[PDB]
């Protein structure tokens, strides 16, 4: 954390002004009122926008010029990965105990690979919105989460 | 000197060479 | 339709293709190589003589003007950093 | 077998079991001629007589390229000098023969060349292999390429045609 | 008309599925473009 | 599988799945019945000209609305031809890049725009209605399959009569097509065209029409045109020359051939494919059996010969395709050595971009369609000869000395790799250790390729002299003295050939013999072999015969394509390469106001391609500075996409490198960790088959490799030209 | 049984081939396959193509066994035709190799001997062990 | 040469002997299965090693197992 935030940094600044320059000498060439030119025009405020809110949002930037994350845990900066990490795993088990939930119900009775290559079963009965929910599946690891054929 | 040397480092795979072949003919 | 267990030989590519030639011979020169050529003729002690006569390599070495062996003069580069 | 085949590709030696067929370049009597002829074959002829006229020949031949394509070619004092090195290789080459010559023993049952001719005659043999016999055979070609060698070089270190 | 229910119940739903997918996920980045961080 | 019963059966294993695409269109697998199998692939080709057709109605609806090709018609010599616009999503819109004309696009290489100039096309409403007559026929070609499959099916007879499909495919197709073109280009192309080179502007010509309905416009320039009786019935035919000439070389304003030239060309083709289209017997008693003729033809070596052909390039379809795809992959490469050294496009020379990708992408269809004559070729030998009911002879003795015609292959590629790579090998070690005399160079030991200097000195003086009728040279790579220069950039010029040339030719003589032998060795031992005397029992794709016999690991035909196909790939890329660096080195470049012409590289092909280090140095870490420095412009996907070929050729060689016995076992650990979890796929995983890792591993290599270059190539001459 | 022996019979008729006996069948060993044949046929050869098949004793010289085996046993599917091959040797020498019991090895028959049977089953082989043998005796 | 083994695992469904193309296995009377028969390997010195026998096996895992040892010509299938 040697670097300064992103709103006291010279580099992040002057970064900021460099790609906008660039924008802006090709429109030139084109003639405002023209389709290429609202087009440079719409680039750049979403340049300038981005720039903007990330000097809001904290920020780090190194010496570079350039954001840095921090991933350490501190709480000044949860929102740069804990905060979508927890999101991420929510919808990862989520895909997990949908996904899981599907074969279980399909082993029993009929050609059990019939409904893997086609499933003219639509999340079943009803196993989609069974994710919502999914980190109840603490509560299936009480019961048997695990089957007991190999080892513990 | 080393004119004479870096040669017979030159003589020796013939050498080499040629006993190892009866060698592993036989 | 000829196969002869009798004659191992001609059922197989045994026999020589007419390349084979046990025609007379060559004019009497010869009786010049023969007398010649006798000391090479024992083998072992040829193969001996052509590796000993490796010692013909060592001397046109140590012995050779024109080989590049010299700068021939210059004035050495530092020369990154010296 | 001759001549109303009509047709060119006779099997080999009247064998359709064997591997190969007869054409006119495995068989034609210029080929057959000319192949029957030479130092490697002319067999029940003396091998180191043989192994001259093949070494001779040789010798005489490696001269060119070695004189022309040289490091030196181009050069006075390498102006066929080089040719040393067409009598340095008939030295290796002399060795390679020597070596394989050990693949023959003296016991040796001599000859594992073929005991007969085509036409199934079922008689004669060879003689080339063998001890004794290989080793003649590269005496002369140590002996003729060699001179072939030397004898290249003296009508170069002369020459006139072609400078 | 079962027939083709079926027909689009194969691998064609992964496409359909990813299809989808992506649709949400553009739309996503055209509303909240240039996203490094979850500050809410 | 749905093509097959028990093939549909039921999935227990995952290479169930692989096995269904990989025999989707082995027809003659599913059936016995070549009935069946015709009507199939006589349906599959209506299929594909649907997609061919609809794949051009895309072409020419993206050339009306999202190009600006009407902006690059009024000043095609500094705007950059640009089709296709991209949506401004996560950041893409910087790959619409300054191309000219106020618009903002990726600039294209096809060369469409090109061709739309030739037809005379000039307005958007006509590029328009092209799109959507494509659209029409595609409609009707898929159509037309769906009709002839399942309402009304022809029957294995129609496809036989071979004779009637030659003399309409090669006069019907051909001839007329030829003709029919031909009348287009004098009364449209020709006419339009004449006006466009003399600064016109598109909006101020007059419609297309307007030249067919009243001569008075068409007659003002070529006047021969005024005669209403035409002197064609006449039959002096000498009058009509001003609209069409035997001029060749190359319009000095436009830089393509004379329009002039290509009608009279067609007018003559048309004809010469109706004249010889009148050959094969048929019905109304005049003309050729196929069969009778060919029976003809035996031979003191061949004993009987050709009989049976007929047979048999009537009842195998792998029999035909084989020869189709050696020649119309043998076609394609000649046509890229033709556009090339003939440019028949205005403004086609002059945009380097598009030519050095057209010559590129011909070189590698060419030559994936050649390596597919050997695999059918080799199909042949293993699923449709039987010298039982369809003996031919040809192809005996063939196979009755195949081990001979390989074996002297085998010799004749390691005589000219020797002859090729050592040469070079040679002079980057003359060169490393301090003595430039001695390398094969100009300026040392010379090795001059005067055979086809010899040859390009006759195509010089052969106008006038050898060539009356002709005013001017056949291409100006030929010329001599000439130099055409349309804009600031130089179209073509006479190519030189040196020492630096001879040894290139070399080793296209060398890649082309070993791809040869390896194609061929697959097709003559694909059937028996003294190591495997019962392998065409084992099939056409199958991965080996077991460890036994020391090793017989991919001695199918199959795995002889596999190993074939790398070395097509080894082979093109250096056509390309050379095509390349010479264009680019003493050819390309800008010519000045005093005639001086200075090229992209400067000339330094001659002495630096003729070492190893000099095309590593040279050309590729040279030429490369433009596509690794394409970050932050428009040209950043090539940038991307060369970065990511480096990776699916990199991941090919996992594939390639290993066997599936690892793999297998490694996910009995993984699905162990499933059982734990309750997340065992009842459909068992397996790893890939034998076969399939190399079919895998080839694919991504090719893909991994072409691309790569594909990206190295657009970026470099986009840059610079 | 007893062999029966080959003598003399004619060859079917081919014309020639460079997959033929070449010097191993000199020095070490060649093989002959013998079949009847009720018509003069066409079969496909190893080693080459279209050979007629000729009606009468039929026999043929080849190398490495197997070539014998694989014509004979194409040769017994496609037309229904018994044959017999054996290893001739340099020496004369007469060794006579399948069928041998004279009913096919796929054929059960009464007194064959065992040779290398191992009334363990897989998986209960041991380890090394630096003594001689493997363990899969 | 080869090294081949039977074991009593067999069910004596002959397909080995069918897959193998130099003839190196044979049927055998036995008592331990209800075809009461079984593979055996008498000729391992026509034997190359390809393991088309093993190819054919129903057994859950094989009844007949090829050890590659030594070679020879024969095994090494030199034609040559
Ligand atoms: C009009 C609608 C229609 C319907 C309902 C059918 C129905 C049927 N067809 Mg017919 N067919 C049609 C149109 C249709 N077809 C047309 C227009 C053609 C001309 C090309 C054909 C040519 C054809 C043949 C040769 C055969 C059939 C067969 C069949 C039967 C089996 C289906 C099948 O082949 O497996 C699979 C179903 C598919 C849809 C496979 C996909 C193939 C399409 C064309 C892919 C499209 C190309 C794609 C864009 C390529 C780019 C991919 C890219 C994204 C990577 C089934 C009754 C088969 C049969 O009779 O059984 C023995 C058979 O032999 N069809
Ligand atoms: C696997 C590693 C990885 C990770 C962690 C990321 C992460 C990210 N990428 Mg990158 N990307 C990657 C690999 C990766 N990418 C690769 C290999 C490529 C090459 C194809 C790209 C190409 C790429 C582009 C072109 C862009 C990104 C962008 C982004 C950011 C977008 C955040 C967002 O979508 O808004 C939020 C989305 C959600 C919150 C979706 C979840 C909500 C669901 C749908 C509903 C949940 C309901 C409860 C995010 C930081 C974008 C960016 O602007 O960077 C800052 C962007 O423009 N990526
Ligand atoms: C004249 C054109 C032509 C035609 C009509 C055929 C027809 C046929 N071929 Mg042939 N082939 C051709 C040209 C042709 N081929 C050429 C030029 C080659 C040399 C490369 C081959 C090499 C070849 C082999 C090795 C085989 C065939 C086989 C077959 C048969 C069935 C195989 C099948 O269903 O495809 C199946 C289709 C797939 C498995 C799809 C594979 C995925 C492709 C290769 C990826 C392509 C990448 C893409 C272009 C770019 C990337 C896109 C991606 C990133 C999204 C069928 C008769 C098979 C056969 O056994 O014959 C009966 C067989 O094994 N062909
Ligand atoms: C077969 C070749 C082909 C290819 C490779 C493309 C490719 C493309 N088209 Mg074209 N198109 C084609 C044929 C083709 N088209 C034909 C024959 C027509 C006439 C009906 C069109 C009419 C058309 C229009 C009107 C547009 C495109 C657009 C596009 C681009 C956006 C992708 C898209 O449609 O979003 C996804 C497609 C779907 C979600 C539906 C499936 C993409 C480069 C768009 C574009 O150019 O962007 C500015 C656009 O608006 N295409
Ligand atoms: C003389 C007229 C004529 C024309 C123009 C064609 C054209 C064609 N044929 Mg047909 N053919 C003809 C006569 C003709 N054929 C006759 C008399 C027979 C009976 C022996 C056949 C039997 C035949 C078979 C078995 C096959 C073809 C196929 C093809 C297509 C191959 C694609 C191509 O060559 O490039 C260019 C393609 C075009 C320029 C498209 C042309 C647009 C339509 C089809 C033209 C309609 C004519 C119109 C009234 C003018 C092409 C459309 C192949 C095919 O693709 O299957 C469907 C195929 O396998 N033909
Ligand atoms: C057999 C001798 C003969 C010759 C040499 C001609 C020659 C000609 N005719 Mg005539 N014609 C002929 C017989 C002949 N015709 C006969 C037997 C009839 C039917 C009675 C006609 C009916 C006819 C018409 C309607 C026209 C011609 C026209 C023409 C001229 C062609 C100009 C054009 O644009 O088209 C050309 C001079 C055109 C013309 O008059 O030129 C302006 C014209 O429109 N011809
Ligand atoms: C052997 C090489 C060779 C080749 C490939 C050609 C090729 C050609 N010649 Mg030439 N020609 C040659 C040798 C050759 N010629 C020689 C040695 C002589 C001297 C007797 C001529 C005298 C000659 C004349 C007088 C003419 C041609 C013409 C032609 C062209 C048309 C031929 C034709 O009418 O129908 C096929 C064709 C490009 C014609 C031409 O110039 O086209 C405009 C023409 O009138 N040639
Ligand atoms: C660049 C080439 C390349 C790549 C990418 C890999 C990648 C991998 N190897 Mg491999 N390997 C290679 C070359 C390569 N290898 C070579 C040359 C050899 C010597 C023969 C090996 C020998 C080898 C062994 C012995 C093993 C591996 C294993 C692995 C896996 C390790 C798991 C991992 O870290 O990340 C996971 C995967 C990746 C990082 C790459 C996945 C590719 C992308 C990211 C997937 C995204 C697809 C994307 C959506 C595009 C879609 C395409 C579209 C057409 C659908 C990984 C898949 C091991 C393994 O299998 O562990 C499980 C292992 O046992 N490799
Ligand atoms: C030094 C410069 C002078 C050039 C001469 C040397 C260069 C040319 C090489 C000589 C080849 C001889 C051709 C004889 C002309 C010729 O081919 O004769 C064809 C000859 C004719 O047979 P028939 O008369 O029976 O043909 C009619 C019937 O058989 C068919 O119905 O058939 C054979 O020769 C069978 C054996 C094949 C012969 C294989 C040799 C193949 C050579 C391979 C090299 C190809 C080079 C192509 C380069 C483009
Ligand atoms: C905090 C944090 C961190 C750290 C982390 C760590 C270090 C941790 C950990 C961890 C660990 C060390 C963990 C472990 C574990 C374990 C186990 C043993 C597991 C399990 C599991 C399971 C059983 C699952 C299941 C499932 C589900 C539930 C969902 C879906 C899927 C399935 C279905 C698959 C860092 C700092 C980095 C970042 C920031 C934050
Ligand atoms: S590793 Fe594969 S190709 Fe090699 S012997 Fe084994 S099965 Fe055959
Ligand atoms: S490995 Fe081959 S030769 Fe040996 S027993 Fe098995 S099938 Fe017979
Ligand atoms: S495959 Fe196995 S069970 Fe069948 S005969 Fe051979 S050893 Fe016995």
């Amino acid at each position: 954390s040697g670097l300064t935030p992103c709103k006291e940094s010279k580099q992040f600044a002057k970064r900021e002004k460099q790609s906008i320059k660039k924008l802006e000498s090709s429109l030139k060439i084109y003639a405002a009122d023209s389709a290429p030119a609202l087009a440079i025009n719409a680039t750049i405020e979403k340049t300038k926008r981005r720039f903007d809110n990330y000097a809001k949002q904290g920020l780090l930037c190194g010496a570079d010029g350039l954001p840095h994350l921090i991933v350490s845990g501190d709480q000044r900066h949860w929102g740069e990965f804990i905060t979508p990490g927890i999101l991420f795993l929510y919808i990862a088990g989520w895909i997990g105990w949908v996904g899981r939930s599907y074969l279980i119900a399909i082993r029993d009775e009929k050609k059990p690979t019939q409904k893997e290559i086609i499933i003219d079963v639509p999340l079943a009965s009803r196993l989609v919105f069974r994710g919502f929910s999914w980190p109840i599946a603490a509560y299936r690891e009480l019961l048997n989460g695990e089957l007991v054929a190999k080892d513990v | 000197p080393s004119l004479f040397v870096p040669l017979v480092g030159l003589l020796f795979p013939a050498v080499a060479m040629a006993s190892l072949f009866l060698h592993v003919e036989k | 339709y000829f196969d002869l267990e009798d004659i191992g030989n001609t059922t197989g590519q045994w026999d020589l293709y007419g390349s084979d030639a046990p025609s007379p011979y060559s004019p009497l020169q010869s009786k010049f190589f023969e007398t010649f050529a006798a000391p090479f003729t024992k083998r072992g002690l040829l193969l001996k003589f052509l590796i000993l006569g490796g010692g013909s390599t060592l001397a046109y070495f140590s012995t050779t003007a024109s080989g590049d062996i010299l700068p021939i003069v210059k004035g050495p580069q530092l020369p990154p950093k010296l | 077998s001759e001549k109303p085949t009509y047709q060119v590709v006779q099997p080999i030696n009247g064998d359709p079991f064997i591997g190969s067929l007869e054409t006119p370049v495995t068989s034609s009597p210029l080929v057959a001629w000319y192949l029957s002829n030479l130092p490697g074959y002319r067999t029940a002829v003396n091998p180191l007589l043989r192994g001259i006229e093949v070494g001779l020949a040789h010798g005489f031949f490696l001269v060119g390229p070695f004189v022309k394509a040289g490091p030196l070619r181009n050069t006075e004092y390498a102006g066929a000098a080089g040719s040393l090195a067409a009598a340095g290789l008939v030295v290796i080459l002399s060795i390679c023969l020597t070596i394989y010559g050990i693949s023959s023993f003296n016991e040796g049952d001599p000859s594992t060349a073929p005991s007969l001719t085509l036409t199934g005659r079922k008689k004669q043999p060879d003689q080339l292999q063998t001890a004794d016999g290989w080793a003649k055979f590269t005496g002369g070609f140590f002996f003729g390429g060699i001179s072939g060698v030397i004898w290249a070089f003296f009508l170069l270190y002369v020459l006139d045609l072609p400078y | 008309r079962d027939l083709k229910t079926y027909l689009s119940v194969a691998p064609v739903a992964s496409t359909l599925w990813f299809a989808a997918l992506a649709g949400l996920l553009i739309e996503i980045n055209r509303l909240f473009p240039d996203a490094l961080t979850f500050p809410f | 599988g749905h093509f097959s019963r028990t093939i549909a059966k039921g999935p227990d294993t995952t290479t169930w799945i692989w096995n269904l695409h990989a025999d989707a269109h082995d027809f003659d697998s599913h059936t016995s019945d070549l009935e069946e199998i015709s009507r199939k692939v006589f349906s599959a080709h209506f299929g594909q000209l649907s997609i061919i057709f609809l794949w051009l109605s895309g072409m020419y609806f993206h050339g009306a609305r999202f190009s600006n090709y009407e902006a690059w018609l009024n000043d095609p010599t500094h705007i950059r031809p640009s089709a296709q616009v991209v949506w401004p999503i996560v950041g893409q819109e910087i790959l619409n890049g300054d191309v000219g004309g106020g618009f903002r696009g990726i600039q294209i290489t096809s060369g469409f725009f090109q061709i739309w100039r030739a037809s005379g096309i000039t307005s958007e409403l006509q590029l328009y209605c092209t799109a959507i007559g494509a659209l029409v026929f595609a409609g009707l070609m898929l159509f037309a399959g769906w009709f002839h499959y399942h309402k009304a099916a022809p029957k294995l007879a129609w496809f036989q009569d071979v004779e009637s499909m030659l003399n309409h495919h090669l006069a019907g197709l051909l001839g007329l097509g030829s003709l029919s073109w031909a009348r287009h280009q004098v009364h449209v192309s020709l006419p339009i065209n004449q006006f466009l080179n003399a600064g016109v502007d598109p909006k101020e010509i007059p419609l297309p029409h307007e030249f067919i309905l009243n001569r008075d416009l068409l007659a003002q320039l070529y006047p021969s045109f005024a005669e209403g009786a035409t002197p064609f019935f006449t039959l002096n035919w000498s009058k009509y020359a001003d609209f069409l000439t035997f001029r060749g070389g190359l319009d000095p304003l436009t830089g393509g051939l004379w329009l002039t030239d290509i009608a009279h060309h067609h007018l003559a083709i048309a004809i010469l494919f109706l004249i010889a289209g009148h050959m094969y017997r048929t019905n109304w008693g005049i003309g050729h059996g196929i069969k009778d003729i060919l029976e003809a033809h035996k031979g003191p070596f061949t004993g009987q010969g050709h009989k049976g052909l007929y047979e048999i390039l009537t009842t195998s379809w792998h029999a035909q395709l084989s020869i189709n795809l050696a020649m119309l992959g043998s076609l394609t490469i000649v046509v890229a050595q033709h556009m090339y050294s003939m440019p028949p496009y205005p403004y086609l020379a002059t945009d380097y971009a598009t030519q050095l990708s057209l010559f590129t992408h011909h070189m590698w269809i060419g030559g994936f369609l050649i390596v597919g004559a050997a695999a059918h070729a080799a199909i042949f030998m293993v699923r449709d000869y039987d010298p039982t009911t369809r003996y031919n002879d040809l192809l005996d003795r063939v196979l009755r000395h195949r081990d001979a015609i390989i074996s002297h292959l085998n010799w004749v590629c390691i005589f000219l790799g020797f002859h090729s790579f050592g040469l070079y090998i040679h002079n980057d070690t003359m060169s490393a250790l301090g003595r430039p005399q001695d390398m094969f160079s100009d300026t040392a030991i010379q090795l001059q390729p005067v055979f086809a200097q010899w040859i390009q000195n006759t195509h010089a003086l052969a106008p006038g002299t050898t060539a009356p009728g002709a005013t001017a040279s056949t291409s100006l790579t030929w010329g001599g003295g000439d130099l055409v220069a349309v804009g600031n950039k130089v179209a073509l010029l006479p190519i030189p050939l040196g020492t630096a040339d001879f040894l290139v030719h070399h080793i296209h003589a060398f890649t082309i013999h070993v791809t040869v032998l390896i194609l061929l060795k697959g097709v003559l031992f694909a059937r028996s072999s003294r190591l495997i005397p019962d392998k065409a029992n084992l099939g056409f794709r199958f991965p080996c015969d077991g460890p036994g016999r020391g090793g017989t690991c991919q001695v199918s035909a199959w795995d002889h394509v596999f190993l074939g196909l790398f070395w097509m790939y080894n082979s093109i890329s250096v056509v390309i390469f050379h095509f390349s660096w010479k264009m680019q080195s003493d050819v390309w470049g800008s010519i000045n106001d005093q005639g001086v012409v200075t090229h992209i590289t400067g000339g330094n092909f001659a002495q630096s391609s003729i070492t190893i280090n000099g095309w590593l140095r040279d050309f590729l870490w040279a030429q490369a500075s433009q596509v690794i420095q394409s970050y932050g412009s428009s040209l950043s996907a090539y940038g991307l996409f060369f970065l990511g070929a480096h990776f699916v050729w990199a991941f090919s060689l996992m594939f390639l490198f290993s066997g599936r016995g690892y793999w297998q076992e490694l996910i009995e650990s993984i699905v162990w960790a499933h059982n734990k979890l309750k997340v065992a796929p009842a459909t068992q995983p397996r790893a890939l088959s034998i076969v399939q890792g190399r079919a895998v591993g080839v694919t991504h290599y090719l893909l991994g490799g072409i691309a790569t270059t594909w990206a190295f190539f657009l970026a470099r001459i986009i840059a610079v030209g | 049984t007893p062999p029966e022996l080959d003598p003399n019979t004619p060859s079917p008729i081919f014309g020639g081939s460079t997959g033929g006996l070449l010097r191993k069948a000199q020095v070490e060993e060649f093989y002959v396959i013998t079949w009847e044949s009720p018509k003069e046929q066409i079969f496909e050869m190893p080693t080459g193509g279209a050979a007629i098949m000729r009606e009468g004793p039929n026999l043929l010289k080849l190398a490495r066994k197997e070539q014998c085996l694989a014509l004979g046993t194409r040769l017994r599917s496609k037309y229904k035709i018994k044959y017999q091959f054996y290893r001739v040797f340099p020496s004369g020498e007469v060794q006579y190799l399948h069928p041998k019991d004279g009913v096919y090895p796929e054929k059960v028959n009464p007194g064959r001997q065992g040779v290398g049977v191992n009334f363990r089953s897989i998986g209960k082989n041991v380890s090394p062990i630096e003594v001689k043998f493997t363990g899969k005796q | 040469s080869h090294s081949v083994k039977i074991y009593d695992t067999c069910i004596g469904c002959t397909q080995c002997v069918r897959a193998c193309p130099t003839d190196v296995l044979e049927m055998i009377p036995w008592g331990g299965c209800k075809a009461k028969q079984i593979a055996s390997a008498p000729r391992t010195e026509d034997c190359v090693g390809c393991k088309r026998c093993e190819s054919a096996c129903p057994t859950d895992f094989l009844s007949v197992r090829v050890y590659l040892w030594h070679e020879t010509t024969r095994s090494m299938g030199l034609a040559y």
